[PDB]
């Protein structure tokens, strides 16, 4: 096969820069290269095919280039729906290979999560279960360090979460996380989640 | 700047049928019919598979009163008449 | 543009074998070569196989060469993938797509979970408002999709009469080996819909303060 | 049997529009469209007073994108095309 | 069938003068001779006149030879009443008619009112079921439409939604000049929609215990 | 002009009846007659045309038949809907002339009336007057007498009654009689049904 080598593996970048994605081939290509954007959870769409050629629907601001084994996508002004991952692909030869990708993170100003808490079911205690979630919403960065407390105890090891995709104007995260209990447990003890965040002067905290 | 078409499906649109002089009289076409055209429900639309036509399932017949003028010479005739129309209900892409 | 929807993924035991279909609106698909794309959960596109214009050719990716056969039905507009022998290596979204060099037209996906592990639906539980979450002019709703396998699951709100406001984690593998996930929605101080094929599950669930 | 005939009133209704070989190339078309016809709106129906046709008052143009798909003389080749649909919106009695 | 509509009636001060026109989908029109019939209150029917087919000629009832001029329009598809020098005797509903020989087509008829008295709307009073009006496993309520002048005043319920139980009475003429008329309607154990064309009044009550 | 004789002038026929109405004329017509059927209300419906054609739609018990002078209308199987006024028209010579009509009941058994009474609307003795209604409800025959005294004697001359047209299948009648007064007078201080389908008097009152 012929190794296609996309860099950067991720990036961020504010909104309005200019940003370059570069694929390197193992052969000589001719321009028998494309890219795609894809979206978390979606399909890939076509944006650069025949090294430069932009197909129809994709905005101006997408600019393929490049010759021979060295190819380029540059997104010129960088636009908050923009985030994606972004990949190229090969088709001189078979089999047909793509770059390992580029993820890429719009960068912005700091926003502090948030914090609601949510109690169990008392529907879902009948099932003798206990999940308590805490919700961070639309803050940035990423990082965010979520850690549950019943009474005076650090719950460890018993919480899992998630966290949702960059909004695609507002350019935020939101995190949901699930600490779950036996029903026996629960009923033994306040429940609470703190929050640590830059975005924060010093840790918040919600509970009831 | 563009957007992308749409097929037009296989299924029954309404229609507009003229009603001639040959469905109540070729012998003397020197007359007159109301109304001049009625509506119908046609198969009309197109296949997505490959040598499949357009056609009709179940097809349903209705007759209708008209009118049919005759110019007797100088004077003015209001006959009634009836003329069958052919409704489609149903279509299916068949080969 | 053109559609293309991928069906016969789910869940398979390891070893086992399955068939997907990718059906193709419209005469179209007949003048066209056909690849086949797949992709792990959280990792990069790979490309699977495809099939020349009038089935003259097949081609394939080495990775696959003694499991996999696309077969292609130019009457019915639908590819095939038969795969057999299957691993984890394979769980992963699988897409249909328009080879023509550049693959222009994509299927959403269909999702292929290699695992001997119960196919088992969610029980939906509400996270319903309070003092936490009325927090401002603005109030925090949602529901808890837990214990299903495998994924996916679909989530809509008020049956798509609610779109805006929504934000649908993605689902967390607990330890037990089912999926847990979370679907919340922004009101001013109410049913999610969810949708489980694997397991022919579908849910209303109400949230009630 | 019968039941008392209705005048197709003039208005716009939905049609069916073949979209054909001249529309794009008429150099020796060998060559195929998809999708081969779209909906329209027209006017068409009949008219109440003596010498009126019925004409569309407003037409709005609308382009559309397809794909022309020409046998190379062997091969299948897929371009997009663009064609623009005329459709009705309004419809009067007119004289001739 | 064939459609006309008449219109151009009401009320008319005595020895005033009125122009009725009677209009009919369809160029049809243009190829009949036309008839205008009138009918007085609770009395019989009595040609007025005719026209023929081009205008080629015009026909008289002899009680009318000076008063009437019948006109027709056959772009319009309209046939036209002039009508002078009017009395009590012409208050009638004056039918448009497709005349061959025998009138196979007929408009609803307008009223024409020939009188020197006030146009003025109704007011609408409840008819209130209780006790008297629950009788059976069936009670009977209703709207009063009073002191209206002249006729006529069209009654609907719930605009239609409400039909078969109805019964609207005839106006009685009160000693005063007015019409005062009735409408009920029977419902198991409701607003009246009142049109008064004369006076453009519309009225909708709401009738309730 | 010629002159349309129709007889009878009303009359009564039970269901299944066969009818005959008869129409003559002052000269002879030669089937330039026709015939109509008029609701109440409403626009006349041509039946019978060129003396004994019926017309598309018309059933069939609707007959026409006569020639010269003398022309008739047969209905064979009298139905309930089929209560109206009928007319003739000649139209051999102009004046276009017409019958005198021939108002047409169906005759049922005796059915007396439900009878219910209503107050004056608190909302119109807001305005100066107090009126009062009486609701007879699907009888027959069509002649009752209502009379009023309401927490009084007879009130004689204030009464004022409207009857429905017969009903199209039921073939009652039914009637509103309405005492007017002053809202004054209202202040200060029943109607009384009489029918041959009653026993003796029924009455209804509010006090």
């Amino acid at each position: 096969a012929i190794q296609m080598t996309q860099s950067p593996s991720s990036l961020s970048a504010s909104v309005g820069d200019r940003v370059t994605i570069t694929c390197h081939g193992s052969y000589w290509l001719s321009n028998y290269l494309a890219w795609y954007q894809q979206k978390p959870g979606k399909a890939p769409k076509l944006l650069i095919y025949d090294g430069k050629e932009r197909e129809h629907g994709v905005p101006s601001r997408f600019s393929g280039s490049g010759s021979h084994e060295d190819y380029t996508l540059t997104i010129s002004s960088l636009q908050p729906e923009d985030f994606a991952t972004y990949y190229c692909q090969q088709y001189r030869y078979h089999p047909y290979t793509f770059g390992q990708g580029t993820k890429l993170e719009i960068k912005r100003t700091v926003a502090a999560p948030s914090v609601f808490i949510f109690p169990p079911s008392d529907e879902q205690l009948k099932s003798g279960t206990a999940s308590v979630v805490c919700l961070l919403n639309n803050f940035y960065p990423r990082e965010a360090k979520v850690q549950w407390k019943v009474d005076n105890a650090l719950q460890s090891g018993n919480s899992q979460e998630s966290v949702t995709e960059q909004d695609s104007k507002d350019s935020t995260y939101s995190l949901s996380s699930t600490l779950t209990l036996s029903k026996a447990d629960y009923e033994k003890h306040v429940y609470a989640c703190e929050v640590t965040h830059q975005g924060l002067s010093s840790p918040v905290t919600k509970s009831f | 700047i563009a957007e992308p078409a749409m097929i037009a499906e296989c299924k029954t649109r309404t229609e507009v049928f003229e009603i001639s002089r040959r469905l109540i009289d070729r012998t003397n076409a020197n007359f007159l019919v109301w109304p001049p055209c009625v509506e119908v429900q046609r198969c009309s639309g197109c296949c997505n598979n490959r040598n499949v036509q357009c056609r009709p399932t179940q097809v349903q017949l209705r007759p209708v009163q008209v009118r049919k003028i005759e110019i007797v010479r100088k004077k003015p005739i209001f006959k009634k008449a009836t003329v069958t129309l052919e409704d489609h209900l149903a279509c299916k892409c068949e080969t | 543009d053109l559609q293309l929807v991928e069906s016969g993924g789910g869940l398979v035991k390891p070893g086992g074998s399955l068939r997907l279909s990718c059906a193709a609106d419209g005469w179209w698909f007949g003048y066209t070569d056909m690849s086949w794309v797949r992709q792990a959960p959280g990792k990069g596109l790979e490309w699977v196989g495809s099939i020349s214009y009038k089935g003259g050719s097949t081609y394939y990716n080495t990775k696959f060469i003694g499991r996999f056969t696309i077969s292609r039905d130019d009457d019915t507009n639908t590819l095939y993938l038969q795969m057999n022998s299957l691993r984890a290596e394979d769980t992963a979204v699988y897409y249909c797509a328009r080879d023509d060099g550049y693959f222009d037209t994509w299927g959403q996906g269909t999702l292929v979970t290699v695992s001997s592990a119960s196919t088992k639906g969610p029980s939906v539980f509400p996270l319903a408002p309070s003092s936490k979450s009325t927090s401002g002019g603005t109030a925090a709703l949602g529901c808890l999709v837990k214990d299903y396998f495998p994924e996916p699951v679909t989530v809509s709100w008020n049956s798509g009469a609610l779109t805006s406001g929504v934000h649908t984690f993605p689902a967390v593998l607990q330890s037990s080996g089912l999926y847990s996930l979370s679907s919340v929605v922004t009101v001013p101080s109410y049913i999610c819909n969810v949708n489980h094929k694997p397991s022919n599950t579908k849910v209303d669930k109400k949230v009630e303060p």
